[PDB]
RNA sequence: AGUAGAAACAAGGCC
RNA sequence: GGCCUGCU
């Protein structure tokens, strides 16, 4: 299992973001620059994020994705995917 | 590709996998493509059967998740992920509770609402062939079959598809899943065909490392290896060895046969020393009977009292006195014993109720006579090393003495009637058959003839010591116990009688091993002074206790009464085996039996009344000083039930060794009577050997006299 | 119920678990036999030396509730020390005699049933027929014969599979039976000991016994029969012959 | 007039009376301390029979081996243990081209045999040594020690639950560094290789017991349980070969001896014409077992397994290899007294190496003099010869070659003889022209024996013309005549249970009545004797006695509560119904129709406390060591009664440091009685198969649980209760 | 002392 | 003095 991430880039915060994860349990982890691994969501959502975030996932497409509304400075960081992908860099 | 089940797979299908794997001993690095078949078809199975739950109706209720509750029962219920000694179980059981029919192979499933088995096997070819060729290879089945193959298609007979549909998209997008993950990794050029059946082994046991050099040296004395022995003895052929060695081996190396004639066999040796002294349990040929004349039967009564109540009958006590001392113990503390014995039996008869067994008091007197804290203390090695006396147990050969003539005597009178019946035999079922009645009527000749014999009376006195002393040791180990010495008879005038020759005190018993040894002191009344023979008494010591009057015609005799006392002993295997002494009547009988049916069988017609009471014939059973006397058949009965008796009670190696070695010698003299040339290759040999059992047994010295006898009086 | 209960009991304790654990079902009968109590050299000399103790003999726990402590005038009948190496406790004789007079009664009907072969000697004996005992000569020759006379044409093999299937039907294995005679057995020592509840393994014991073949070698003269040879003791002898014909002729 | 029953042979022919000279009915002697001093005699004895062979040191064991093979030729008379390797190969080839086929075939079903034999085999033993103590113990527990030792040091082939693969473990603890063992008094203690070489190659020395017929005691072995394998394969092999030699008679029994005895001095006599005399040899071997050296054994079976698979002849040879280097322990030690301190002490054997002798009379201190250098490690090498009859088969096998070796056609001569053999005895049938004729051929086959290790016991042998002979206490005299002095000591109470005295004893007494020619009136009073010991011993009277014991209470009230009294059982003080024509019927049967329904119902009741049923095998088999004879199985007849408790234990393991032995016995136990209500086949056929007692027992668990409610008391609630204790357990096995 | 006979018993061990 | 074992 290989995995490519999509969707990230500079967003104005209370912005909305898209990231899917191109590639069985899927989820979301993120990784700030100062810091180790961080739990976003999973198919659960840690409290940092929940509400704001919904993880979804098509088995047809082989695509898991992680939509994130209302996004706050505390945000930014690398989005890895797993299953680990490379992660995709968001920056409130 | 064991990569990809590293990497997908749960833990559980992989272990399960890998035991199936070792459930039929092939190794997993030869081939490996069968593991991923096999557990893929495992994981079909539980991805099937799982995920599927049913409640009390049909119609199964699928839950992705099972609830907390009482309703977890499963769809279909795994038949494989097991060994085939459970899935055979498995199997067996479903066919006893749901009356099905039992399959020949393995299935894989099975289901409630259509209440049987489900054979799931997803195979790399396409289904349509695949399923057929499963449906021939099992007979006649009922059980619904189904399977799926990479192309995502899928088949059945009866259009039957048990379940749900979204769980057989399930299975396909697996299915795919498992395909084109396997087009990233690229197996296909052996996946479609990598198992083709294959079931072989060869058994390796290899000799090497030190079992081997042992081998090397477990060779004659000129092999180096056992390749080369072995190659040696494949390569040899008989070319005539035995003949070269008998030829060149020394012709010294003989079996020359001595010729056995009448003048060859020489009296045997017996050996020189002082007499040979009593070595009896009690008194056989000189015992005293005092009686009651109840009408108790043998076992029936309470000991104590009847033997206080025989006492009673005598008149005519005196105050004891040394007559005849041990020669080697201290008399007075037999005196003292006496003397106990009777005011304890005094005791008892003031009291309210007899007691069954009575414990006595553990005085000196019988601390000495019955040996008690004589025994060394064990102590460990390191601490007595250089004590000088310290040595091993004494173990040499006994001590040799000579055949005296008591022992004779003894024998004769054993083998003497009696004015009494000391057998009362127990009750059988009633005789039916013809052939019962003829045995019925010789064994009441037989009784008729032993019952009155002294023999008889020396084994009830045995069998009953024997089980007292025992029953007493096993019951009270620690203290010192009182049984008067009983027997019970019947008169010629029918009225039944109990007799009391003496009373035996039982020691410390604490019996581990068999040959373990308890001691007692035996006291026995007797009219027979011993200032006649005394070397039969070494090892007793006599009192005067008494005086006895029995009605004569000459006044009234008013002879002395004694009192034989002694310390013995005993072990748990003697008094097992002298308990067990009535086996010497059957010897005898038997004995006489086989001698009137051998005699029968000449003459057509059952000979045992005629042998009884005619008389006619006499077999050789004694020799007087005029020449060999000839008795009747009872006579016969009685002196082989009083040689048995004394076997039993006079036992000893000594005995068995003479017996066998001496028994050689028998059937050479009967061969060399029967004119069948005997000979002998070392006869000197063989009288070595009968002449070492002799050393200082009476019955055995005695036995041995009268082979000599019988050698003087054959050989003619 | 229970029968996991006390799995889960023993599998609480540390070195039960392990046992449990570490031992294979392979290993079943090692452990099984695993005792440290010697066979008996002589038994009979510690047999007559045994029972002049008291309790003697040893028993299951259940008699401490089935059989009081002691009898009318205080014997005790059994006590609560424990064997060796068993959890069954020691007794004395007299519990068994007490369980002959007071004991729990129940229906011994079908012990006839069960043991088949002991009856069926019992009956063919009370309807035999004695003759006249003639006394002569006889001459007699060592032969082979089958002392079973109720053996059904099996081997212990050939039967033991036909036993099981009727006792442990589930146990059976791959093997189901061909032959039609063992059709026949199976179906009749089924609905015969549908409910027999005695032991599985006498049941078996039994089954073995009078299906399974056995031969022996014996000094015959005459007879030859398997009627005739188990009444051998009775109708030849050294010198004398006894006229004879079981009950089943 | 002096009575002696011995002039009763001179009108009785002497085996018409033979059972007169049998002093069967005392106690037989018995050894009563250390067997150490007959262990040095017999190694000093069997070594110096072969004096003259080679010396040399084993580099594994570091043992001194004494190899006589193929050593100089006997110039006397005397024992010889100086077998020659071509002559034995010779006489075995003899013996296949007289019977072609033997051989490929015998080892054709032994090849059958072990590779489809299982472990369990080895524990249907008696005792054996155990060397992970030192000590004799029963098979099965020995077995299962040295496996729990196997498997802690690494070598678990075993698990494949395979004899072979046993067998190919221990092969493989020989090249071992260091093995590890465990002892209590637990201490974990260190073997090197040469230690656990030894503790592998040793033997436990004993006295034997209840011999009946020599003056002087006797020493027995008992070996270990590394080489009780391949001792069972070469056992296989040749009871396989015997079984088609008719001369033998080792592995049959009393009645097919005696007839296959008839047989060929039938054969033999009968065949000579007027011309040809013939005489009868019986024949005993001096010193059998000290003689017979286990490297002549491997010979002969390298040739038996001539073109056959290498792994076979290696399996069946790994046997005399080990037995050629076998020790043997001394024994328990000495014990010293000292009357002038009035002590006593006990030395264990293996201080003789070091100890001083100034504490040992003449005779021991020579023998530990002349023994002593053979001392390694506590135990003496005994290379030379076999110790006590391992090798039966084998001994018989080569005893019928030197027998098939005369049969005319190899002796190249008038003469010629046959007979029949069982090792340490023999009866042999020479019939030639003349007594010359006679003697050559008797010499030449005394010659040829002394060529094989094998010595005839001049002292013990003598020859008469045919038609008398003595073979193993069976005496012929124009045909074989009953003895009945053997059996006696079978006549009492067997020592089982109640029920099984009571059996046993009447079937005793009925094939006494077969084979030994018991009369009838002597079979009757038999009964009768056998019955009130049997009262006597089980405290069982009549009941309308008035014999008090401790158990005539009871019985007294049963019997005056049942009404039809005939029917109550001798054990529970009724009235004998037994005769002559009742001897082959159990008691419970014949007054089955005579008990009252609740005195019936009471006795064979089946939750009854006492009965208690292990397996298949010890259901109604009883072990009766015979006189004169090895030990030896009945089937007795006998009806599950509340009478067939079996007796208390021995108990005394409480006072020893081997105490937890008890606990690990109870705990095996329990657990197997679990897995027996849980597969309940596990008695009658041994479970088979490499998984774990728990995963069997939770899934059949769950199994049973749910097929007992599709039919049966089980209930949801119950059912959903099992499958999670069912889990709970499992998780609980994880941790 | 006694039993017994090529070595033992005539209680053992543990506190 | 108290308690344990009797083929380990």
């Amino acid at each position: 299992v290989q995995l490519q991430e999509s969707g990230g880039g500079l967003v104005q915060a209370g912005g909305s973001l898209r990231l899917s994860c191109a590639a069985y349990v899927m989820g979301w982890f993120r990784q700030a620059p100062g810091k180790e691994r961080e739990f976003v969501a999973a198919i659960d959502y840690a409290d940092s994020v929940k509400g704001r975030f919904t993880i979804s996932r098509d088995n047809a497409k082989n695509t898991v994705y992680l939509e994130m509304s209302s996004l706050k400075p505390e945000d930014t960081a690398v989005y890895v995917c797993a299953a680990r992908g490379q992660g995709t860099q968001v920056t409130v | 590709m064991e990569d990809f089940v590293r990497q997908c797979f749960n833990p559980m299908i992989v272990e399960l996998a890998e035991k199936a794997m070792k459930e039929y001993g092939e190794d997993l690095k030869i081939e490996t493509n069968k593991f991923a078949a096999i557990c893929t078809h495992l994981e079909v199975c539980f991805m099937y059967s799982d995920f599927h739950f049913i409640n009390e109706r049909g119609e199964s209720i699928i839950v992705e998740s099972g609830d907390p509750n009482a309703l977890l029962k499963h769809r279909f219920e795994i038949i494989e992920g097991r060994d085939r000694t459970m899935a055979w179980t498995v199997v067996n059981s479903i066919c006893n509770t749901t009356g099905a029919e039992k399959p020949k192979f393995l299935p894989d499933l099975y289901d409630y609402k259509e209440n049987r088995f489900i054979e799931i096997g997803v195979t790399r070819r396409e289904v349509h062939i695949y399923y057929l060729e499963k449906a021939n290879k099992i007979k006649s089945e009922k059980t619904h079959i189904h399977i799926f193959s990479f192309t995502g298609e899928e088949m059945a007979t009866k259009a039957d598809y048990t379940l749900d549909e979204e769980s057989r998209a399930r299975i396909k997008t697996r299915l795919f899943t498992i395909r084109q993950e396997m087009a990233s990794r690229g197996l296909w050029d052996s996946f479609r065909q990598s198992e083709r059946g294959e079931e072989t082994i060869e058994e390796r046991f290899e000799i090497t490392g030190t079992m081997r050099r042992l081998a090397d040296q477990s060779l004659p004395p000129n092999f180096s290896s056992l390749e080369n022995f072995r190659a040696y003895v494949d390569g040899f052929e008989p070319n005539g060895y035995i003949e070269g060695k008998l030829s060149q081996m020394s012709k010294e190396v003989n079996a020359r046969i001595e010729p056995f004639l009448k003048t060859t066999p020489r009296p045997l040796r017996l050996p020189d020393g002082p007499p040979c002294s009593q070595r009896s349990k009690f008194l056989l040929m000189d015992a005293l009977k005092l009686s009651i004349e109840d009408p108790s039967h043998e076992g029936e009564g309470i000991p104590l009292y009847d033997a206080i109540k025989c006492m009673r009958t005598f008149f005519g006590w005196k105050e004891p006195n040394v007559v005849k001392p041990h020669e080697k113990g201290i008399n007075p503390n037999y005196l003292l014993a006496w003397k106990q014995v009777l005011a304890e039996l005094q005791d008892i008869e003031n009291e309210e109720k007899i007691p069954k067994t009575k414990n006595m008091k553990k005085t000196s007197q019988l601390k000495w006579a019955l040996g008690e804290n004589m025994a060394p203390e064990k102590v460990d090695f390191d601490d007595c090393k250089d004590v000088s006396d310290l040595k091993q147990y004494d173990s040499d050969e006994p001590e040799l003495r000579s055949l005296a003539s008591w022992i004779q005597s003894e024998f004769n009178k054993a083998c003497e009637l009696t004015d009494s019946s000391w057998i009362e035999l127990d009750e059988i079922g009633e005789d039916v058959a013809p052939i019962e009645h003829i045995a019925s009527m010789r064994r009441n000749y037989f009784t008729a003839e032993v019952s009155h014999c002294r023999a008889t009376e020396y084994i009830m006195k045995g069998v009953y010591i024997n089980t007292a002393l025992l029953n007493a040791s096993c019951a009270a180990m620690d203290d010192f116990q009182l049984i008067p010495m009983i027997s019970k008879c019947r008169t010629k005038e029918g009225r039944r009688k109990t007799n009391l020759y003496g009373f035996i005190i039982k020691g410390r018993s604490h019996l581990r091993n068999d040959t373990d040894v308890v001691n007692f002191v035996s006291m026995e009344f007797s009219l027979t002074d011993p200032r006649l023979e005394p070397h039969k008494w070494e090892k007793y010591c006599v009192l005067e206790i008494g005086d006895m009057l029995l009605r004569s015609a000459i006044g009234q005799v008013s002879r002395p009464m004694f009192l034989y006392v002694r310390t013995n002993g005993t072990s748990k295997i003697k008094m097992k085996w002298g308990m067990e002494m009535r086996r010497c009547l059957l010897q005898s009988l038997q004995q006489i039996e086989s001698m009137i049916e051998a005699e029968s069988s000449v003459k057509e017609k059952d000979m045992t009344k005629e042998f009884f009471e005619n008389k006619s014939e006499t077999w050789p059973i004694g020799e007087s000083p005029k020449g060999v006397e000839e008795g009747s058949i009872g006579k016969v009965c009685r002196t082989l039930l009083a040689k048995s008796v004394f076997n039993s009670l006079y036992a000893s190696p000594q005995l068995e060794g003479f017996s066998a070695e001496s028994r050689k010698l028998l059937l050479i003299v009967q061969a060399l009577r029967d004119n069948l040339e005997p000979g002998t290759f070392d006869l000197g040999g063989l009288y070595e050997a009968i002449e070492e059992c002799l050393i200082n047994d009476p019955w055995v010295l005695l036995n041995a006299s009268w082979f000599n006898s019988f050698l003087t009086h054959a050989l003619r | 119920m229970e029968r996991i209960k006390e799995l889960r009991d023993l599998m609480s304790q540390s070195r039960t678990r392990e046992i449990l654990t570490k031992t294979t079902v392979d290993h079943m009968a090692i452990i099984k036999k695993y005792t440290s109590g010697r066979q008996e050299k002589n038994p009979a000399l510690r047999m007559k030396w045994m029972m002049a103790m008291k309790y003697p003999i040893t028993a299951d726990k259940r008699i401490m509730e089935m059989i009081p402590e002691r009898n009318e005038q205080g014997q005790t009948l059994w006590s609560k020390t424990n064997d060796a190496g068993s959890d069954r406790v020691m007794v004395s004789p007299l519990a068994v005699t007490w369980w002959n007079r007071n004991g729990p009664t129940t229906s011994a009907v079908h012990y006839p049933k069960i043991y088949k072969t002991y009856f069926e000697k019992v009956e063919r004996l009370k309807h035999g027929t004695f003759g006249p005992v003639h006394f002569r000569n006889q001459v007699k020759i060592r032969r082979r014969v089958d002392i079973n006379p109720g053996h059904a044409d099996l081997s212990a093999k050939e039967a033991q599979d036909v036993i099981m299937e009727v006792v442990f039907p589930n146990e059976v294995g791959a093997r189901i039976l061909t032959s039609e005679s063992q059709l026949t057995i199976t179906k009749e020592k089924k609905e015969e000991l549908q409910d027999c509840k005695i032991s599985p393994l006498m049941v078996a014991y039994m089954l073995e016994r009078e299906l399974v073949r056995k031969t022996r070698f014996l000094p015959v003269a005459g007879g030859t029969s398997s009627v005739y040879i188990e009444v051998l003791h009775l109708t030849q002898g050294t010198c004398w012959e006894q006229m004879y014909t079981p009950g089943g002729e | 007039m002096d009575v002696n029953p011995t002039l009763l042979f001179l009108k009785v022919p002497a085996q018409n009376a033979i059972s007169t000279t049998f002093p069967y009915t005392g106690d037989p002697p018995y050894s009563h301390g250390t067997g150490t001093g007959y262990t040095m005699d017999t190694v000093n004895r069997t070594h110096q029979y072969s004096e003259k062979g080679r010396w040399t040191t084993n580099t594994e064991t570091g043992a001194p081996q004494l190899n006589p093979i193929d050593g100089p030729l006997p110039e006397d008379n005397e024992p010889s243990g100086y077998a020659q390797t071509d002559c034995v190969l010779e006489a075995m080839a003899f013996l296949e081209e007289s019977h072609p086929g033997i051989f490929e075939n015998s080892c054709l079903e032994t090849m059958e045999v072990v590779q489809q034999t299982r472990v369990d085999k080895l524990t249907q033993g008696r005792q054996t040594y155990d060397w992970t103590l030192n000590r004799n113990q029963p098979a099965a527990t020995a077995l299962a020690n040295t496996i729990e030792v196997f498997r802690s040091n690494g070598l678990t082939a075993n698990e494949s639950g395979r004899l072979i693969d046993f067998l190919k473990d221990v092969m493989e603890s020989m090249d071992k560094e260091e093995m590890e063992i465990t002892t209590h008094f637990k201490k974990k203690q260190r073997l090197n290789k040469r230690s656990y070489l030894i503790r592998a190659l040793t033997l436990n020395t004993m006295t034997k017991d209840a011999e009946r017929g020599k003056l002087k005691r006797r020493a027995i072995a008992t070996p270990g349980m590394q080489i009780r394998g391949f001792v069972y394969f070469v056992e296989t092999l040749a009871r396989s070969i015997c079984e088609k030699l008719e001369q033998s008679g080792l592995p049959v029994g009393g009645n097919e001896k005696k007839a296959k005895l008839a047989n060929v001095v039938r054969k033999m006599m009968t065949n000579s014409q007027d011309t040809e005399l013939s005489f009868t040899i019986t024949g005993d071997n001096t010193k059998w077992n000290e003689n017979q050296n286990p490297r002549m054994f491997l010979a002969m079976i390298t040739y038996i397994t001539r073109n056959q698979p290498e792994w076979f002849r290696n399996v069946l040879s790994i046997a005399p290899i080990m037995f050629s280097n076998k020790m043997a322990r001394l024994g328990k030690g000495y014990m010293f007294e000292s009357k002038s301190m009035k002590l006593r002490t006990q030395i264990p054997a293996e201080m003789l190496a070091s100890i001083d002798l100034k504490y040992f009379n003449d005779s021991t201190r020579k023998k530990i003099e002349k023994i002593r250098p053979l001392l390694i490690d506590g135990t003496a090498s005994l290379s030379p010869g076999m110790m006590m009859g391992m090798f039966n088969m084998l001994s018989t096998v080569l005893g019928v070659s030197i027998l098939n070796l005369g049969q005319k056609r190899y002796t190249k001569t008038t003469y010629w003889w046959d007979g029949l053999q069982s090792s340490d005895d023999f009866a042999l049938i020479v019939n030639a022209p003349n007594h010359e004729g006679i003697q050559a051929g008797v010499d030449r086959f005394y010659r040829t024996c002394k060529l094989l290790g094998i010595n005839m016991s001049k002292k013990k042998s003598y020859i008469n013309r045919t038609g008398t002979f003595e073979f193993t206490s069976f005496f012929y005299r124009y045909g074989f005549v009953a003895n009945f002095s053997m059996e006696l000591p079978s006549f009492g109470v067997s020592g089982i249970n109640e029920s099984a005295d009571m059996s046993i004893g009447v079937t005793v007494i009925k094939n006494n009545m077969i084979n030994n020619d018991l009369g009838p009136a002597t079979a009757q009073m038999a009964l009768q004797l056998f019955i009130k010991d049997y009262r006597y011993t089980y405290r069982c009277h009549r009941g309308d006695t008035q014999i008090q014991t401790r158990r005539s209470f009871e019985i007294k009230k049963l019997w005056e509560q049942t009404r039809s009294k005939a029917g109550l059982l001798v054990s529970d003080g009724g009235p004998n119904l037994y005769n002559i024509r009742n001897l082959h019927i159990p008691e419970v049967c014949l007054k089955w129709e005579l008990m009252d329904e609740d005195y019936q119902g009471r006795l064979c009741n089946p939750l009854n406390p006492f009965v208690s049923h292990k397996e298949i095998e010890s259901v109604n088999n009883a072990v009766m060591m015979p006189a004169h004879g090895p030990a030896k199985n009945m089937e007795y007849d006998a009806v599950a009664t509340t009478h067939s408790w079996i007796p208390k234990r021995n108990r005394s393991i409480l006072n020893t440091s081997q105490r937890g032995i008890l606990e690990d016995e109870q705990m095996y136990q329990k657990c197997c009685n679990l897995f027996e209500k849980f597969f309940p086949s596990s008695s009658y056929r041994r479970p088979v198969g490499i998984s774990s007692m728990v995963e069997a027992m939770v899934s059949r668990a769950r199994i049973d649980a749910r097929i007992d409610f599709e039919s049966g008391r089980i209930k949801k609630e119950e059912f959903a209760e099992i499958m999670k204790i069912c889990s709970t357990i499992e998780e609980l096995r994880r941790q």
